[PDB]
């Protein structure tokens, strides 16, 4: 019962074992529930179990994973060139807010429902973490003053973040 | 006849006026926004240079071809110049992007002819140029003393640091090819040395970024590689400008106590003495012009108008119309904001007031309204309310005549109407300076302009908006160096120092003088009126022949005994020492003992070294508590506790040491394992944090500091009062325009509220200053995070608090230049004009009042607050001759050839003019660093040993041919044998040894000779003296702004000692440590973004990770706990306490800097007198008998010449004197300068009436006596 990292779209072609290869805490059962890629958008989970479309899917799951990877090792390779890293929290380390990134990162990939999760959370509440665990990084101030703003934000003016109809997706920490 | 009518003049003055406006409409940019605009200044133009054309040859026609006339006629050139220009530029033969628009740059000056008339004064124009005269030559003596001090610190900055190119980079970052993405984040410097500065840590090394290809030009100006950046960098950090950031990377680069003592002596010494000494000079120019000013001579209805209950009733009227416009505070995305109930309030409120003034009108009839200059501004808000509330008008600029009208209020306070009228003076004095500050300000605008607006890629000068602002934000000096820096690297390399001198020309002269006017202007305002001064007093050739004349025409029972016995007890050649051991009681010595190794103990204090699970911190808290419950045990049974006159409580001093007392006992019985933010523990460790507060109590100078400052207590909140209602009506207009108007999408590329959501890329900043623009094909470091539409997190005006948090935080000018631009860009330029007024009347105004109401109090505190600016002088005079001693000069040998000749060759001013040159130029052989493994710094030694062994022989010049004796007498000498001792020491090292420490011992020796320098001087001495006295005086004062410095630094670590770090609050600036904190508490009065650091300090969750069990554990920041700490530090601190160095530094500047004046005895007479003592006393005893008196007398010449032409009356009557004042013998040296100084002066001007009627007296008996002499003479034969 254990996971099965997806390779290809046609080998793989018992959904909620094969998970994806970056953002590894998505199955194929809950991506083909809800995530429909607008090009080839058929895959209403109707395209598994009656095979071409299929694989037009999956590829694109791997894309969106592909994708996902790369924008995380910017982030990693901007958290790596911050020298703070071990003071600027008494509470939360560099490792936290990677994880806590990533899992923000591939919730907005993959903005779909996590099901088996044995501790659940609204997914937006990822941003809110790495709001938390990761450092301020100043952003650069050349076109726009920001004033004090942070880099990464999640709230903005007026707005109850956390609503109605959210994925809430699984909790890793 | 066709020039001089009255409407002619003033035809001519507001078409000055118009000239200025169309050249400042005169710009590419300009013409590009708005075509039509060029043809209309060109008409403009044609028809000023037809009007102008004929008032020169309808004038030069009436007289032959005033010295106004050149300058207008220099003026119509200057027009027709500009007309022909624009024609051609018409004709698109010229590019208009080309120089030839700097031919415009003298029209703005015809704005001078606009104010011409305002040129005559009551002085003549002799005592106005005595006056000026008197001022440029102290302008000049202050500004060598700042030039001596610049180079100072630019040698040593030179000689302790370098270039700050070492970097920490990625380690593998190949020579020739780093990048953006090379750099940490954000970018660092570091040492390559294992035991300075900052260590890169695993995955980074520290790199040279010269060996790789960076250019000194794309690494900033600043630094101290030369001794001319060096310069630059020293003055641009005596304008507390860049200095913090500079020292941080100082700090990383080199080792840490360099940085330390260089930067805080440099901003103790430049950024507020010597700045202090320009605001001396010209509080002492208003005090030169108050001189020369004395020396130069229905039947019911108006009933219930007229009742206190209407009045009332108005003014609470305006309190809640007020209150309601403030708070329509921003409630979201789905409101209206146009026709609510606030809008109805607003109308109903108008129409209310329309009704009063409508009622007053028809009561008291119009023009007996209109007549109160109070009724007048009524009427004003009336119509402009009445226009706002007009649905079209709402919530723009009219809404500036609705929060008008608290300015009504005043009517509640007498006291605060009667200080207004006091501080603000008439309308001819402050109101002439706004008028003066405003006009220079728009012509340096137009100049500015004109000299800019052509230069590609330049956006700070291409429309006078732009200029406008960039030459407001030199004045206010936020940035400035930023303004020039972008400007020098717009023009090019060829006219980038011309430019520089332009710009630091014009950044001295504004923050040096006009800001000093401000000053000068207020204190004048606050100082009685010398006419009033008399009053209230009255209720209560050579200068002595004229002082000569002026007279001449003139005419139960136990157990208390050993308390008090132990509670009192106490305790010549050396009598300072037994005065400093006897300053206290024994009880008292001991308890600053104890307090003061409390505090030591507490020094150790932190977050993770708490005094709860650490014994040896507790060590400190058992004795302070034990020893402070016996003290106040036996204070208590032997002086009582309440009703006894020397009671423990009697004052608030007893009171918070009780409050102390108890504080302590109750934390150290407490001792808390566990101490949650924000709780009652926390607030407890914070309250024991006041334990330094006990010093300002038990050492009688911090008393007297203390109830010195709060005398002026009811002043000063007067004028927070005044702030206060002026931050009040800006918040509220702030408030109606901008709430919900600063958000936006962190994204710049999208516009719409309803596009921003989704991820993009943010690039980060790696160097705000660095300028690595090469980018072959990559991105700058970024990486992807949420759209989100968010206020600017440091400052919004969403609802009342927040707006007037936002301009408290502009009142001090850190950071307000990005608010000015969040508030031009959000919402719109026409919304510049908001936040400039603000700063024009909020700190240059504002804040100044401060300062003129601390130094008033001052002077009133020390006793010259009634005197006439004669009698001070007097005082002055009195004190500098009490200190005057003889002459240091043995005479010349006899027929001594070897030492009669050198005498004439040492006291040569030729040698002395040379010595100091010689002086001059070996500082001068400090200009690059001097290290070890350099070429240069071989000849610059070797010339430093020729320099060294020509001061040797002079040295030896003077002890010969002087006297080895005589060469002692003078401090000057001592201390240059000292220096020339310790350069011949350097000297057979430097050739023997030939380390990097004797390099760093020939240094030392060069920089304590170029000190010596300032022995030369005369101007130069006492600008020292004055600098070197105030800061002796001013002792106590600095060491009680250290005492709350430290009270604040141990409440800083409880409260902010594990906030996480964000945009300010770094491992560069913390508080996990108390001397951290203490570090970052003085960075936060001298030039850091203390605000960005309360921000910082605010951090709330989801920023921070909050736990539930102890502070120490949370990481989060206390709200309210950053707000009262750091807003009531600041104002403490930076508006009041400074002040006092202020005052201290205009007292001794007055006490020791002398001017020749006509009517006083001066530096030079002083001199005269010192020579012909020395020719006269010839053992040098300093004590004559009687006949050497007249001998003295007839000897002296120049200003203290008595001939006996015709004053012999008068050396009769000195003679008597000095018989008289001993009985006939041994006069003093003082006795006879005091002598000459009382008939040097006209008494009835310079002396006190107590001592008026002494010396009257005395001076009235010596000529009894002399006559009757004369008398017994005659009848003698
Ligand atoms: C910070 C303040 C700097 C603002 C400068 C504005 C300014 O100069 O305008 C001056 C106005 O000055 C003012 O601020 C007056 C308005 C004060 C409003 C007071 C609001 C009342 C608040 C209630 C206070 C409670 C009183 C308690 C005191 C015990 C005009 O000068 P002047 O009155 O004509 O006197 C000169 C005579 N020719
Ligand atoms: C922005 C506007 C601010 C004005 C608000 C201040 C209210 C009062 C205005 C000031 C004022 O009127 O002072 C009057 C005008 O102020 C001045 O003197 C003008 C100052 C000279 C400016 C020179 C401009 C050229 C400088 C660039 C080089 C003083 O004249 P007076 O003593 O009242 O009459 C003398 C005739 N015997
Ligand atoms: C920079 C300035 C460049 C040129 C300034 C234009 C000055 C025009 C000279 C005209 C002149 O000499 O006026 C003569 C006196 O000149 C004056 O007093 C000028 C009036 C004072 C205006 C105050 C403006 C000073 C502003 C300070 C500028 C600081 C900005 C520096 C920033 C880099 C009139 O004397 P008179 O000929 O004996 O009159 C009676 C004969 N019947
Ligand atoms: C770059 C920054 C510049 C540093 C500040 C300027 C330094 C000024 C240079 C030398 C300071 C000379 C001190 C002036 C002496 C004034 C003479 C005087 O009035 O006090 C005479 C006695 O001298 C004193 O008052 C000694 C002061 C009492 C103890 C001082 C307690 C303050 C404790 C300092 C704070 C300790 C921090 C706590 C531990 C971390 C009064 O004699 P009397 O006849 O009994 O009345
Ligand atoms: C504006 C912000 C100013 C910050 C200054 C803070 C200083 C630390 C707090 C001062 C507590 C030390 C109290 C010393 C004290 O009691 O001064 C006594 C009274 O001084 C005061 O009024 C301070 C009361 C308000 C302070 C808060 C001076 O009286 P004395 O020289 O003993 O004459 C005896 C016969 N009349
Ligand atoms: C004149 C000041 C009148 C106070 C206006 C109170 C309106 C108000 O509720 O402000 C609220 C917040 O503003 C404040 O806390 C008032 C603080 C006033 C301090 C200035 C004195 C707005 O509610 P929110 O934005 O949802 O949080
Ligand atoms: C470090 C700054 C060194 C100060 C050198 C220039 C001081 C000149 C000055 O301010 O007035 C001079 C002050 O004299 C001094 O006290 C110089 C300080 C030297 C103290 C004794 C020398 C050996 C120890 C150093 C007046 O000199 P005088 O009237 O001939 O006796
Ligand atoms: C220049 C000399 C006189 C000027 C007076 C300086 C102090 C007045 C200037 C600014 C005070 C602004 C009032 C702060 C209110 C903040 C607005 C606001 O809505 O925050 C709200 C405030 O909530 C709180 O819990 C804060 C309540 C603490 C009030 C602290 C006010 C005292 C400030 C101390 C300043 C003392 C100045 C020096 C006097 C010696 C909540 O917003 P949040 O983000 O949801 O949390
Ligand atoms: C001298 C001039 C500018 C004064 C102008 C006053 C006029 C324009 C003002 C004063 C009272 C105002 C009205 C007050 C009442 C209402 C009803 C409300 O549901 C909408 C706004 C409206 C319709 C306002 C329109 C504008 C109004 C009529
Ligand atoms: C001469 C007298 C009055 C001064 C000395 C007072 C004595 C009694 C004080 C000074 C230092 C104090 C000690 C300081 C440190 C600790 C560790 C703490 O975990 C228990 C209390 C204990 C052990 C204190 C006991 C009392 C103590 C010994
Ligand atoms: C610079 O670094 C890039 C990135 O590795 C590399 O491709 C390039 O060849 C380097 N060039 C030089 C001159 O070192
Ligand atoms: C740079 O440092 C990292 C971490 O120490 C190391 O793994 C890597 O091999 C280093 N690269 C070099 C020295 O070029
Ligand atoms: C980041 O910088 C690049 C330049 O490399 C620029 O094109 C882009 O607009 C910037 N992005 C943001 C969000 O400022």
């Amino acid at each position: 019962g254990q996971c099965f990292t997806v390779e290809s779209a046609d080998a793989v072609c018992n959904l909620s074992d094969f998970y994806l290869s970056f953002c590894n805490s998505y199955t194929l059962w809950e991506l083909f529930s809800g995530l429909s890629s607008p090009s080839t958008l058929n895959c209403s989970l109707d395209v598994v179990l009656t095979m071409t479309t299929c694989r037009q899917c999956i590829e694109a799951y791997q894309d969106y994973d592909h994708h996902a990877q790369e924008k995380y090792e910017e982030f990693e390779s901007v958290l790596h060139k911050y020298l703070q890293s071990d003071e600027y929290s008494v509470k939360s380390c560099p490792e936290d807010c990677k994880i806590v990134y990533k899992a923000w990162l591939c919730s907005q990939y993959f903005e779909v429902t996590q099901f088996n999760c044995r501790k659940t959370i609204p997914c937006k509440q990822y941003c809110l973490e790495v709001q938390t665990r990761c450092p301020f990084i100043l952003p650069d101030n050349d076109e726009v003053i920001y004033g004090g703003l942070s880099s990464f934000i999640c709230t903005g003016l007026y707005e109850t973040f956390l609503t109605n109809d959210e994925p809430e997706c699984c909790d890793i920490r | 006849l066709w020039i001089n009518k009255p409407w002619v003049h003033s035809l001519l003055r507001i078409c000055a006026i118009i000239s200025v406006i169309s050249v400042c409409m005169n710009t590419p940019m300009t013409f590009e926004h708005y075509p039509p605009l060029q043809y209309v200044t060109f008409t403009l133009d044609t028809l000023l240079m037809f009007l102008y054309t004929a008032e020169m040859i309808a004038k030069m026609h009436i007289r032959g071809i005033d010295r106004w006339c050149v300058f207008d006629g220099f003026m119509v050139f200057c027009l027709w110049v500009s007309l022909v220009l624009q024609v051609f530029e018409i004709a698109d033969i010229v590019d208009q992007m080309s120089p030839w628009g700097m031919l415009r740059i003298p029209r703005p000056l015809i704005m001078i002819r606009a104010f011409r008339i305002y040129f005559r004064f009551e002085l003549p124009r002799t005592r106005i140029t005595n006056i000026l005269k008197r001022s440029g030559e102290q302008i000049w003596s202050v500004s060598i003393f700042l030039l001596f001090f610049l180079l100072l610190y630019g040698i040593l900055g030179v000689q302790m640091f370098g270039t700050f190119t070492y970097h920490c980079v990625v380690n593998d970052t190949k020579p020739g090819n780093v990048t953006w993405n090379s750099l940490a984040i954000p970018d660092t410097h570091c040492s390559p040395e294992l035991e300075e500065g900052y260590q890169c840590p695993p995955g980074f090394k520290c790199m040279d970024l010269e060996d790789l290809g960076l250019s000194r030009q794309e690494l900033g100006y600043s630094g101290f590689n030369e001794i001319g950046t060096s310069i630059f960098t020293v003055y641009e950090a005596s304008s507390q400008e860049g200095w913090v950031f500079l020292m941080y990377r100082a700090i990383d680069s080199f080792p840490r106590w360099r940085s330390y003592f260089y930067f805080i002596t440099l901003i103790f010494f430049l950024a507020w003495l010597v700045k202090n000494v320009f605001i001396a000079v010209i509080i002492e120019t208003f005090a030169e012009i108050r001189v020369q000013f004395q020396q130069m001579w229905p039947a019911c209805l108006q009933k219930m108008m007229r009742s206190s209950v209407f009045h009332m009733f108005i003014l609470s009227m305006v309190t809640v119309d007020v209150i309601v416009a403030a708070s329509n505070y921003y409630k979201g995305e789905n409101f209206r904001r146009q026709y609510d109930e606030f809008y109805l309030a607003e109308v109903a409120f108008t129409v209310l007031f329309d009704l009063e003034a409508l009622l007053k009108i028809w009561c008291l009839g119009f023009t007996g309204y209109i007549s109160s200059s109070l009724h007048k501004f009524e009427l004003l808000l009336v119509i402009g309310t009445t226009l706002h509330v007009y649905p079209d008008l709402y919530h723009s600029q009219f809404t500036y005549f609705q929060v008008l009208r608290v300015v009504r209020l005043i009517k509640i306070s007498p006291a605060l109407e009667d200080f207004v009228y006091k501080i603000f003076g008439p309308g001819k004095k402050l109101g002439s300076l706004v008028v003066f500050t405003a006009s220079l300000l728009i012509v340096m605008s137009a100049i500015s302009l004109q000299m800019f607006c052509f230069v590609e890629e330049l956006d700070r000068f291409t429309t006078f908006p732009r200029a406008f602002m960039s030459m407001f934000q030199i004045l206010t000096q936020e940035g400035w160096v930023d303004v020039m820096d972008q400007t020098l690297n717009a023009v090019g390399h060829m006219w980038a120092p011309l430019v520089a001198i332009y710009f630091i020309l014009y950044h001295l002269f504004a923050t040096l003088i006009l800001l000093s006017l401000f000053v000068a202007v207020i204190l004048d305002n606050l100082e009685l009126d010398e006419d009033l001064k008399k009053l209230k007093q009255l209720k209560q050739r050579s200068i002595l022949s004229v002082q000569h004349h002026i007279r001449q025409e003139r005419r139960e029972h136990r157990f208390r005994n050993f308390c008090r016995v132990v509670v009192r007890a106490r305790f010549t050649k050396y009598h300072q020492l037994y005065d400093l051991l006897g300053l206290v009681t024994y009880l008292d010595w001991v308890m600053i003992t104890v307090t003061i190794c409390s505090c030591i103990s507490m020094m150790f204090e932190s977050p993770f070294r708490r005094v709860m699970h650490a014994p040896t911190l507790q060590i400190a808290e058992y004795v302070f508590v034990i020893f402070m419950s016996i003290e106040l045990n036996l204070k208590i049974m032997a002086d009582g506790l309440f009703f006894t006159p020397t009671a423990v409580i009697r004052d608030f001093g007893g009171v918070m040491d009780i409050f102390i007392y108890l504080v302590s006992l109750i934390f150290l019985c407490w001792m808390p394992q566990n101490v949650p933010a924000e709780s009652g523990a926390q607030l407890l460790m914070v309250l024991r944090c006041l334990r330094p507060l006990r010093i300002f109590k038990l050492v009688p100078q911090m008393r007297k500091v203390v109830r010195e400052l709060f005398s002026g207590f009811k002043e000063i909140f007067l004028v927070s009062i005044l702030l206060l209602t002026l931050m009040l009506v800006f918040a509220s207009f702030g408030v109606q325009l901008f709430a919900g108007k600063l958000a936006k999408c962190n994204d710049p590329n999208i516009i719409r509220r309803e596009d921003c959501n989704g991820i993009f890329r943010i690039n980060v900043s790696v160097s705000k200053n660095l300028n690595l623009k090469l980018r072959p094909g990559e991105k700058k470091p970024g990486f992807w995070v949420p759209r989100v539409w968010a206020n600017p997190r440091n400052f919004n005006f969403d609802n009342v608090g927040n707006a007037m948090l936002a301009l408290f935080e502009v009142l001090s000018l850190k950071g307000w230049v990005e608010v000015r631009d969040v508030i031009i860009h959000r919402v719109g330029p026409i919304h510049g004009i908001y936040i400039h007024v603000f700063v024009f009347l909020g700190c240059m105004i504002g804040l100044t009042l401060f300062v003129g109401v601390v130094i008033a109090n001052f002077n009133e505190n020390k006793g010259t607050a009634l005197l006439t600016v004669d009698q001070r002088r007097w005082e002055d005079l009195k004190s500098r001759l009490k200190i005057a001693q003889p002459l240091h000069l043995p005479p010349r040998p006899d027929n001594d050839g070897f030492r009669a000749k050198m005498y004439d060759i040492t006291q040569h001013p030729f040698f002395k003019r040379t010595i100091a040159l010689l002086v001059l130029a070996q500082s001068v052989l400090l200009s690059v660093k001097w290290d070890v493994e350099d070429p240069v710094t071989v000849p610059l030694a070797t010339m430093s040993v020729v320099f060294t062994f020509i001061f040797v022989l002079e040295v030896t010049m003077k002890i010969i041919a002087m006297s080895p004796a005589g060469f002692w007498q003078s401090r000057r000498n001592r201390y240059d044998l000292l220096v020339t001792s310790l350069g011949v020491v350097w000297v057979v090292l430097h050739f023997a040894l030939l380390n990097a420490y004797t390099y760093m011992m020939g240094a030392c020796v060069i920089v304590f000779r170029f000190f010596s320098i300032c022995g030369k001087h005369v101007t130069l001495k006492m600008l020292l003296l004055t600098v070197v006295v105030s800061m002796y005086k001013s002792f106590f004062i600095i060491v009680g702004m250290f005492l709350l410095l430290l009270c604040y630094a141990f409440a800083g670590v409880v409260l902010f000692g594990t906030v996480k770090y964000g945009e300010n609050i770094n491992r560069h600036a913390n508080f996990s440590s108390a001397g951290k904190a203490i570090t970052v508490l003085f960075r936060i009065v001298t030039g850091e973004d203390w605000n960005k650091i309360m921000h910082d300090c605010m951090v709330q969750p989801p920023f921070c990770t909050p736990d539930e069990f102890t502070y120490w554990a949370t990481d989060c920041g206390n709200y309210a706990g950053a707000l009262m700490y750091f807003c009531s530090f600041y104002v403490i601190i930076a508006y009041i306490m400074l002040n006092l160095l202020v005052a201290i530094i205009v007292e001794n500047f007055s006490l020791f800097y002398s001017t020749e004046e006509d009517q006083l005895l001066s530096y030079n007479d002083l001199r005269h007198f010192q020579i012909i003592w020395n020719m006269v006393d010839d053992k040098r005893e300093g004590v004559i008998p009687t006949f050497r008196v007249k001998f003295l007398l007839r000897l002296l010449r120049g200003r203290l010449e008595v001939d006996l032409d015709k004053d012999k009356l008068l050396f009769k009557h000195m003679c008597y004197e000095m018989e008289r004042l001993h009985n006939g013998g041994d006069v003093t040296f003082h006795d006879v300068l005091s002598m000459l100084s009382y008939r040097s002066v006209d008494i009835r001007k310079s002396l006190q009436l107590e001592e008026l009627l002494a010396r009257e007296q005395l001076e009235y008996t010596i000529e009894e006596e002399v006559a009757k002499q004369t008398i017994r003479m005659w009848l003698k034969k």
